């Protein structure tokens, strides 16, 4: 069950400049190591491979963990683990968590100082079988993240089921962790040329000293990622197949840091290459030679495919779709003295009925390039005949193929070695054999369909640029067709002969210096198919249901966003607003066409959609009205006052609820941390969207959601939805939703989407007019509320936004500074780090969060939920702790805040984090509610303050309970403003209130609103549990009233001033506040009640007789009667008392209070504090070094509290009085809870 | 709660800063304390709010401070246009209001020669029953020169009367007329009829 | 374009009670309890100034519940109400005595407020022309004026100042003119004045030399509208 490690932080010199190190366990590195004993001097055998990574860390269920990482390296160190559980224990970071002093050691750490990190892995945390294998979170290293992880530390906290600590079938090939890396040598302290480096554990280019895989096995590998900066880079294998459970998956990807947890079953042996699949210019070397060795000792049908590669002449666009001639159109279209022109010639595959190969097919438009479908089943006997008639030997072998093998020969004994290189000569002709499984057993629910392609390898990174692509398909049985697109860019420069394109398209080739950007950017055209600049028509009838095959192979060196206008298209059980494609995969997409218009497809990226990345669809023709008057409004804002002033104006969604727009839904409780969002369009089955959108600003914005439509208005004819609602202009967007947007059962609750301004997304969403729309199954949204009121929701909108690429850049020069770095706010819903408020949740209540990226390529933002993972639903059941952010897929998750305190919200990419992704979210408790104290007198009496007195009336005894002629806060004018300056800011749960009589009259405050302020500049009315603008609290109307107020939203601040509305007479009030400390730990155990067992209270010596029973279990808070309280034997100052409390207890306050017996009261002066396990072992509970020595109490009524910041320990805790008023007696009672 | 304005009445040339000071009993909040402008025989008009906060469009030349018990209305420089009666008050709250003692602002006038005249009743307000000894006098320096009714070492009071007319708001003027109410024979019984006259330098 | 309009001059003997209106426009009759602080125009302020005195207070009403408050000199000889959709509240002076003739206006709260964090209103910035009320037991009297001229055998100054007198006339308001308007040259008119007698007196008077000048239409004219008359009198 228990597991302990000694790990450790060593310095190392590595250069990378010697690899493969097989003489390990002996630039300047700093990387986790594993010791085997306390004294920490024999290192744990480490395989020689992990070269910089850190050891590997296994867990169980309920399984604590006992890291305990000395630094040893020459600079400060930390651990920082993810995906979970403790209590600051491992929080690792320098930020605002207002936590005691004892807490705060993670933060920097000296040379030696092993410290001691203690997790639980709750059941939260560890999987099941049905769960993925075996989660693969990286124990990464945080004080300075960009440095930290440049400097290398970084390990592999895995956590999977339970029973897996013996070594009966879990010892097997050691579980050995991969994590793709992008280290960043450059920019550390350690320098006064280091370029990045792309390593797979550590290793570069083909030198990882032996992944050793097994025959014939199942095997987990574990993928980390690792990198400070974003791009992501896709891994392969080049010759084994790539099938997971029920998941159509086929390549490998990592992204800056993310985990995985592939499978695979071998069945060959030798030697295969871990491959970063992208032929970049310094990137691409990630490979790693893995060897597989002896770890240990029907519907047959006859189907053929004729098919040649040959040259011929092809247009991207067919039609003159090229009215301007200099603005970004003739250069890529039109042929010219410095650019190649419109339609150049490429070699495709093409078809030939004859054997012969003489006569071709009736080649239709719109499938560009692309050559023939294939197709196969199970027990297909397909072979295929290529021919080559190009001024090249050219070859075809397709991607991730099940079997591949030369056709009559076991092998050919000529010349020639394989298959994956063998060239055929021109007009040659070759036959191969591509065939599939046999023996996969039915399940009705696994993987039927799935998408690949077919191009050259004489010059892959020619053949591709030179257009050598065709489809291919697998689908399983046991119009109705379709072309697909093929997202491409095509590189004239890296095609085979664009010498011969040049030569015939430019009239001259005196000089272009080969250099100039409108040539060279022609060369790389953008292709959709084998088209640009809107020449795509795809008109499909409606109502049939349509299947595409979406694939994105070309030379797009980054990750695909491509999104449908005006539709949702079905992902695995899932709707997805803007799907992500890697370069040289795809995925097979399911949509419906039953809704018509005009729409156009794209990239969605900033840069690829003006590049003519376009095509257009062209479909044409073959309950409650749930009211959002939104509008758009603009404000001067702040991005966050955290080292400085950004003024910028901005636009942003607002909601309203009337006709007239004058109640711009002030940010009240819920809505406070939407920053720069919008409202919460909820809906649910079969309501009906009354979306009056309105607009204002210089320029005119509009409204889209992926979900608008224009009705079929002027039949015989087609043009795009108008949109563009002008200044001060409306709209009415009214729409009904459709039912196939329902997320399933097995899907959470409510999926969310995202709408903006779709005229122009690159320049507003900068400016902000981004917004939540929330489609949730079913009925579950009743009441007024319109929300699951189960679970508490937030929105979290991760994107950077630059001033120069927004319309405000010009209003925004106006101060005093000259480039975008300047302008750079890396927000998390407008707000960048430690100024995000309004994230407050319930620990009993489960809560939602939604999570959306978008922008550029750049946005590739890690979300990580810091102390908390969670269960996602998708299909079944399976668990995770770390979620990605793709450009424009809004996303719900969960992460239910058992742990209490403040927290962080975390981004893991080191560059980003350092900007700014992150900003804190606090989880309080409802266990603590206790009064803050106005009539404990710990508020003292100079805080309170108003305007007024005139008549000695002082606000300063406006405490409640209190008695005696003039004894409240009293003023006559209608308008009075009562301020508890409470100087710390802690979570106010309530407000507690009487009213006064004077001489015979009873005065008091009917109706009253409420202000609460953490600074004192800002100041915001209480607008909690909806229904309302703000919160009108029904006040009293009787000086012995009984008011039970409470906060749904409990506020968090320093000043909660009473703003009166209506009252009677005069305002004469007395006030007392109910709260908690910001940490939600001051509480009382039960001392004072049962929770201690008698026994467990005891005295140096207690005066017991037939007279006196004062028992030492009778020093109980409060307690009244015989005796009420505990007196000694003999009343001498060595006197003593014992709590126990069974273990060691974090307590910040105690409450002494005197007695009355006798009719006489006596109370300790005198006291000190200690501690012990066993009551042998003798500590003191040190105080400034010395003991305190207080006046305390004057009479014998009123307990006060005071506070101990070092919180006490061990399960004895005693308490010496030293002098005594009247006899020896007192009522105690701590505050505090629980932590290790 | 009771308001005090300090001067009573303020003469300055146009242009140069004026303060108004404000007396009360009472520690009230600056808040409700404001400075509102009369013109002669017309409504006023809201000039400072919040005794620091200046009104709808009225130009930064004015402003307020104070607080507690003692409050200021200063005005940077002073234009005809403003040249008028000001009012600090408390206003609206403690469920009271009242208004200040009107310190009316004056213009500077020069020293110039008063002018007088004096007229007894002629022979058509003899037979009109009306006998009224009337006395006038004008443009004159200072604006409380008390003239009295003295005939023959006699008051005459509690019958007479006595109009003034208003700051002219161009040149500054004052002019007073003291008229006698009374029958023909009271008139005719006294055989010499004036009014005492003060100045820094008649038959039946 | 908010306005606040009143009636006109009223004339009442004391003892009884004179009510006057205030018709409210530009606003929808309420402006919500103020449970925000935000528009208080509501608040309709009653004000009275005499013309020996500076203004002082009578009432507010609110027409949002029909509260309202009084200042402690009219508990008894004030009362205040509000119509029901006209938009006009209606102030009732009773027990009334001969002091009270004065301007009458009303008012609201609609500006800002200076304070921590409140955008409400406690300030005056909407007000009306100006009731004119005179109160005297006196009926309507006639237009008894009567000339002031220099005497024949004391008229050596080349500056001569002429005069007429309206006395005991009664009510207010009531209008003077110089030379039936030929001249507004030296042109002033005295206040009017409560005498002795109760009914009121004004002197309108010119300064120019009109014993420089030849003879010329130094026709005063007096102008009465509760009794409608006019009178041209050349002094
Ligand atoms: C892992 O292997 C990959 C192979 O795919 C390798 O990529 C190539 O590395 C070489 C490293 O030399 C790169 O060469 C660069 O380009 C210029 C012009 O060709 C070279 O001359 C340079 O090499 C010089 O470096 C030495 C030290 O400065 C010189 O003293 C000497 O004269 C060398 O000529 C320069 O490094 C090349 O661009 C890449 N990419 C390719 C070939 O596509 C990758 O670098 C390897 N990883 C590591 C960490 O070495
Ligand atoms: C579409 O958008 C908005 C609709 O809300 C509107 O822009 C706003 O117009 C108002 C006026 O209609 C602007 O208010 C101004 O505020 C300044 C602040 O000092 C005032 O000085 C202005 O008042 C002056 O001008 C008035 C008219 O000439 C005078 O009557 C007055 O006495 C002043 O001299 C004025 O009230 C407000 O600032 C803008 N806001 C924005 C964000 O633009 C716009 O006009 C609508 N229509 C069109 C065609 O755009
Ligand atoms: C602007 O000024 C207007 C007055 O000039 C002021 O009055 C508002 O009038 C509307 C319309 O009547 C009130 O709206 C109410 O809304 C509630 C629901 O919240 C309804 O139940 C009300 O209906 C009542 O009347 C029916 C017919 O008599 C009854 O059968 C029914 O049972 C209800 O009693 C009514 O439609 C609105 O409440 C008032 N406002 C106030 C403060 O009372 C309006 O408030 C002013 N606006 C602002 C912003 O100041």
């Amino acid at each position: 069950a228990i597991r302990r490690y000694y790990l450790g932080a060593v310095e190392l010199s590595w250069d990378y400049r010697q690899s493969e190190l097989l003489r390990e366990l002996h630039y300047k590195k700093t990387v986790f190591v594993e010791f085997t004993d306390q004294l920490f001097s024999v290192a744990r055998p480490r395989p020689p491979w992990m070269g910089l990574l850190g050891p590997t860390i296994q867990a169980e269920v309920y399984d604590t963990v006992v890291v305990t990482l000395k630094n040893m390296a020459s600079h400060p160190v930390s651990l920082h683990a993810v995906g979970v559980s403790f209590w600051k224990s491992s929080e690792g970071a320098e930020y605002e968590d207002h936590t005691s002093q004892r807490e705060k050691e993670d933060d920097k750490v000296l040379p030696g100082k092993s410290q001691t990190y203690v997790w639980q892995v709750l059941k939260e945390n560890g999987p099941t079988a049905s769960d993925p294998p075996c989660l693969t979170y990286s124990y990464l290293s945080h004080v300075d993240l960009v440095k930290d992880l440049n400097s290398g530390l970084i390990g592999a906290l895995l956590v999977c089921r339970e029973g897996s600590l013996t070594r009966e079938r879990t010892q097997n090939l050691h579980e050995f962790v991969l994590l793709f890396a992008v280290f960043d040598e450059g920019k550390s302290w350690h320098s006064a040329a280091q370029p990045a480096m792309h390593t797979v554990n550590g290793y570069v280019n083909r030198s990882l000293p032996g992944l050793i895989g097994c025959h014939k096995k199942s095997v987990y590998w574990h993928v980390i990622g690792m990198g400070t900066s974003p791009e992501v880079h896709s891994i392969f294998l080049e010759g084994h197949t790539f099938l997971v459970r029920h998941h159509r998956q086929a390549s490998l990807e990592i992204s800056p840091l993310t985990f995985l947890t592939a499978q695979t079953f071998l069945m060959d042996l030798g030697q295969f290459l871990l491959f970063c699949h992208i032929s970049s210019h310094h990137h691409g070397g990630m490979e790693a030679h893995v060897r597989v060795e002896s770890c240990a000792e029907k519907h047959p049908k006859t189907w053929v495919h004729y098919i040649a590669a040959e040259e011929e002449d092809w247009d991207y666009a067919p039609l003159v779709l090229a009215p301007d001639d200099r603005s970004y159109k003739s250069q890529y279209l039109n042929n010219g003295p410095q650019r190649i022109g419109r339609k150049y010639k490429k070699v495709r595959f093409m078809a030939y009925t004859d054997e012969t190969f003489k006569t071709r097919e009736a080649i239709q438009h719109e499938s560009g390039i692309l050559g023939p479908l294939l197709y196969g089943e199970v027990g297909d006997t397909l072979l295929i005949i290529f021919k080559n008639q190009a001024s090249r030997p050219y070859n075809i072998y397709p991607h991730g193929i099940t079997d591949v093998r030369p056709l009559y020969s076991r092998r050919l004994p000529k010349g020639v070695k394989h298959l994956k290189d063998f060239p055929i000569l021109p007009g040659e002709i070759f036959k191969y054999k591509w065939t599939v499984t046999v023996e996969d057993g039915p399940t009705k629910s696994d993987p039927r369909c799935l998408t690949r392609y077919y191009s050259s390898f004489v010059n892959m990174e020619r053949d591709l640029a030179s257009g050598l692509i065709g489809p291919l398909l697998i689908c399983y049985k046991e119009s109705d067709k379709r072309n697909v697109i093929l997202f491409s860019v095509f590189d004239e420069n890296r095609s085979w002969y664009l010498t011969e394109n040049i030569q015939r398209f430019l009239p001259n080739p005196a000089g272009v210096q080969l250099e100039d950007p409108e040539f060279q950017a022609s060369n790389i055209m953008h292709s959709i198919n084998g088209y640009v600049f809107d020449s795509l028509q795809l008109s499909v009838c409606l109502h049939e249901v349509a299947y595409w095959y979406i694939l994105s192979i070309g030379a797009q060196t980054d990750f695909l966003s491509v999104f449908f206008s005006g539709y949702t298209f079905k992902h695995k059980m899932v709707y997805e607003d803007t799907l992500t494609l890697f370069p040289f995969s795809g995925e097979t997409v399911f949509m419906s066409m039953e809704n018509p218009g005009l729409w156009i497809l794209g990239c969605h990226n900033s840069d690829f959609r003006n590049r003519g990345m376009t095509a257009l669809l062209k479909v044409s023709s073959c309950k409650r009205t749930r009211h959002y008057f939104i509008a758009a409004v603009e404000q001067l804002w702040d991005y966050g006052m955290s080292e400085s002033v950004p003024r910028f104006k901005k636009v942003v969604f607002r909601e309203f609820a009337d006709g007239s727009f004058t109640q711009p839904s002030y940010r009240g409780e819920l809505n406070k941390h939407l920053g720069l969002l919008g409202p919460y369009i909820r809906a649910e089955v079969e309501d009906n969207i009354m979306v009056t959108f309105k607009n204002q600003a210089s320029r005119p914005y509009s409204f889209y959601s992926s979900l608008i439509s224009y009705p079929d208005d002027q039949e015989q004819g087609a043009e795009p939805r108008h949109n563009f609602v002008q200044p001060n202009e409306t709209r009415t967007y009214f729409w009904k939703v459709q039912h196939h947007m329902a997320p399933t059962e097995d899907e959470f609750d409510c999926k969310a989407w995202a709408y903006f301004s779709d005229v122009d997304l690159e320049k507003d969403v900068h400016s902000g007019l981004i917004g939540p729309l929330l489609i949730c199954r079913a009925n579950t949204l009743n009441a007024a509320h319109g929300r699951q009121v189960t679970v508490q929701e937030f929105a979290l909108f991760f994107t950077i936004f630059d001033e120069t690429k927004s319309w405000y850049f010009t209003e925004n020069v106006e101060r005093n500074c000259t480039l975008k770095e300047n302008y750079r706010f890396h927000a998390i819903n407008g707000y960048v780090m430690d100024t995000l408020p309004g994230l407050v949740m319930a620990q009993n209540q489960r809560i939602r969060w939604y999570l959306l990226s978008m922008g550029s390529n750049e946005n590739i933002h890690s979300i990580h939920f810091s102390g908390h993972v969670f269960s996602v639903r998708k299909k079944e059941e399976y668990k995770m702790a770390v979620y990605n952010l793709y450009p424009g897929v809004f996303e719900t998750v969960e992460m239910l805040p058992s742990k209490v305190g403040i927290w962080r919200i975390e981004c893991l990419i080191g560059e980003h984090l350092q900007a700014g992704m992150s900003t804190t979210f606090l989880v309080y408790s409802k266990k603590c509610q206790t009064p803050l104290g106005m009539a404990s007198g710990h508020i003292r009496d100079f805080q309170i303050t108003a305007s007024g007195q005139y008549g000695q009336w002082a606000p300063k005894l406006a405490r409640l309970h209190y008695s005696g002629s003039i004894n409240a806060w009293s003023t006559k004018e209608p308008f009075s403003w009562i301020k508890v300056d409470l100087l710390a800011p802690m979570i106010i749960h309530g407000i507690k209130t009487q009213g006064a009589r004077q001489k015979f009259s009873s005065l008091y405050i009917s109706q009253f609103i409420i202000m609460y302020s953490l600074d004192g500049k800002k100041w915001q009315t209480y607008r909690g549990n909806s229904t309302g603008t703000l919160m009108v609290f029904f006040g009293n109307v009787d000086s012995s009233g009984i008011k039970h107020n409470i906060f749904n939203p409990p506020i968090i601040a320093r000043y909660i001033r009473l703003h009166p509305t209506h009252y009677s007479i005069r305002s004469t009030l007395r006030m007392e506040l109910m709260g908690c400390d910001l940490n939600s730990c001051s509480m009382p155990l039960g001392m004072e009640s049962k929770a201690i067992s008698d026994a467990q209270i005891t005295a140096s010596s207690y005066f017991t007789n037939m007279f006196a029973t004062w028992s030492p279990s009778k020093a109980r808070l409060h307690l009244q009667g015989r005796s009420n309280a505990w007196r000694p034997q003999v009343n001498n100052p060595k006197e003593w008392l014992q709590v126990d409390f069974q273990k060691t207890m974090k307590v910040t306050g105690v409450t002494t209070q005197g007695v009355k017996s006798l009719l006489t009261s006596m109370y300790v002066k005198e006291f000190l504090i200690s501690s012990s396990q066993d009551g042998h072992q003798w500590t003191l509970f040190f105080q400034n070094g010395k003991v305190k020595v207080f006046q305390g109490n004057q009479d014998s009524f009123t307990p006060v509290v005071n506070s101990l910041d070092p919180p006490l320990l061990t399960r004895y805790l005693r308490i010496h009085p030293q002098s005594w008023v009247h006899q020896i007696a007192l009522r105690m009672e701590v505050l505090g809870c629980e932590a290790q | 709660i009771v308001l005090t304005q300090f001067p009573g009445t303020l003469s300055l040339s146009p242009g140069e800063r004026a303060t108004l000071s404000c007396r009360a009993s009472q520690s009230v909040a600056s808040a409700y304390l404001a400075w509102y402008q009369q013109k002669p025989g017309q409504a006023p008009r809201l000039l400072i709010y919040g005794a620091s906060s200046r009104a709808t469009d009225i130009p930064h030349r004015f402003s307020g401070s104070g607080s507690g018990t003692d409050f200021t209305l200063t005005i940077s420089r002073l234009e005809p246009e403003d040249f008028a009666v000001y009012y600090c008050q408390q206003y609206g709250t403690s469920a009271l209001l009242t208004f200040g003692g009107g310190t009316k602002v004056e213009i500077k006038r020069t020293v110039a020669a008063p002018s007088v005249f004096i007229f007894p009743p002629s022979d058509e307000q003899l037979k009109s029953g009306t006998a009224s000894v009337v006395c006038l006098l004008n443009n004159f320096y200072p604006r409380e020169a008390k003239v009295q009714w003295k005939v023959d070492n006699a008051l005459q009071s509690g019958n007479s009367q006595e109009s003034v007319t208003e700051q002219d708001s161009k040149d500054s003027t004052y002019s007073l007329s003291s008229t006698l109410t009374l029958s023909k024979a009271d008139y005719e019984k006294h055989k010499v009829y004036a009014c005492e006259v003060t100045h820094q330098g008649f038959n039946r | 374009q908010v306005q606040l309009v009143q009636s006109g001059a009223e004339v009442k003997k004391p003892g009884a009670s004179v009510k006057v209106s205030c018709k409210t426009s530009g606003y929808n009759f309420t402006g919500y309890s103020a449970s925000g602080h935000i528009f208080t125009a509501y608040s309709v302020h009653w004000v009275r100034q005499a013309p020996g005195q500076g203004l002082e207070w009578m009432g507010r009403i609110n027409p949002n519940s029909g509260a309202t408050d009084y200042a402690h000199k009219f508990q008894g000889r004030v009362t205040m109400s509000r119509d029901t959709s006209i938009s006009t509240a209606y102030m009732e002076l009773s027990r009334l005595t001969s002091d009270d003739t004065a301007m009458y206006y009303c008012a609201r709260a609609d500006n800002y407020f200076d304070i921590v964090t409140g955008y409400t209103s406690h300030y005056f910035d909407y007000w009306g022309r100006g009731t004119l009320v005179t109160v005297s037991s006196a009926s309507t009297k006639g237009p008894s004026v009567f000339p002031l001229a220099p005497c024949s055998r004391s008229t050596s100054e080349s500056t001569a100042a002429l005069g007429c007198l309206v006395k005991d006339y009664f009510p207010e308001p009531v209008t003077v003119s110089w030379n039936s308007g030929a001249l507004t040259s030296g042109v002033h008119t005295f206040p009017a004045v409560l005498q002795s007698s109760g009914l009121y007196s004004l002197s309108s008077v010119v300064t120019v030399p009109s014993s420089s000048l030849g003879t010329k239409t130094y026709t005063c004219n007096v102008d009465h509208k509760p009794s409608n008359t006019k009178v041209d009198k050349r002094v």
